[PDB]
This record gives structure tokens, sequence and C-alpha cells, in this order.
């Protein structure tokens, strides 16, 4: 029974918010497995600095799942937090993009992006941020209300292995 | 309804 991808992400429920910066990411995974999965799927959580990821993206965490049975599958997927040395005071205090993505046998079939609201819940430092960061007081807010969902199409179960890892590029 | 909670393991890929 392959109805095309054998696995699709219903969608994730943002456990925590409102939530520090520096405070776990919870993500509750929901997805329907059509067939049962012969390989592994991969879940991990990257952190983005709004778009090319000025902080550089970073892999929070990454859990995988099987046997995998038919169904809905649906977990509680916890993601340790970024350090604020990564991104500076003036830095961090910025909307940023969440990316959960799932990989099946090395394919990345689906990275969901969150934009969070960062910023400081005290008006004082709000208004005047101080030289060290003070993510304790550094609000993390998920705008759950809108899930950006990619889907990409990969072949599952009967595909043939030949270029599933990413072209290595001398970077820098 | 029905559900699946599975026991989501961290890496530890087994070959």
């Amino acid at each position: 029974g392959a109805m095309g991808s054998i696995v699709s992400l219903l969608g994730i429920k943002v456990l925590n918010n409102p939530a520090k910066f520096t405070d776990p990411y919870e993500f509750e995974i929901t997805f329907e497995c059509l067939e049962s999965l012969k390989h592994d799927l991969e879940w991990k959580l990257t952190y983005v600095g709004s778009s090319r990821s000025l902080d550089h993206d970073q892999e929070l965490d990454s859990i995988l799942v099987g046997p995998v049975p038919v169904g809905v599958n649906k977990f509680v997927f916890s993601a340790d937090p970024p350090s604020a040395e990564l991104i500076p005071a003036s830095e961090l205090v910025s909307v940023t993009v969440i990316l959960l993505s799932c990989s099946y046998d090395g394919r990345e079939f689906v990275r969901v992006g969150y934009y969070v609201n960062n910023e400081y819940d005290e008006e004082e430092l709000r208004e005047n941020p101080p030289a060290k960061v003070q993510v304790d007081h550094i609000v993390r807010n998920i705008l759950a209300e809108k899930p950006r969902v990619t889907r990409f199409n990969i072949v599952w179960d009967n595909e043939n292995e030949g270029d599933l890892y990413p072209p290595e590029q001398p970077g820098v | 309804l029905a559900i699946t909670m599975l026991k989501p393991r961290k890496k530890a890929k087994a070959l």
C-alpha cells in the first residue's frame, strides 16, 4: 500500500507558548503513516536566524523513530535551546524561524517553519538593550498561528539508491 | 480515534 507519500505530516503542536529563548523547544509531532516504514524516520529541529541564519543554522536535536506502524503517529519532540552566545543581545531580539524537518533514509520530505517572536518582556530592556544578553528575560513566542509547511517529493520504499547524499561543495 | 506514541530515539542508529 503505497499511497504516494507513505508519511505525511498532519501538523505540529507548539506546546511552548509563551516561553523563553533559553527554554527547551517542545513540539508535538502528528503524522499519518500509510504503510509501515521499512526504513526509519528522522525528525529534527533547526534554528534559523530569520532566513539565511545570521546565527549559522543549528540543529538543536534530532530524533529517530522506528519501528513506525500504520496510523497516526504522535509524540512530543524536545530540542535543546540555542545559546545566545551565537546571537548577541541586539541580534536575538528579532523574529526568527524554526525548521522541523523529517528525513526518510536520507531523503527529507517535510520541513516545517515557524516564526518566533523574541523580545524583552521588560519594557526598560526592550527599549534599552543591555550589553549582555539576558535571555532569561527574553520571551520566545512561537507564531504557531502560521505553519509554513514545505513538501519535497521523494520516493518511498521502491527507490533505488544512487544520489542520497548532498554534493559536498568547498564552501568559504 | 487511535494514536501511536512511538518511542522516538535520539539518533542512535544501528546496522
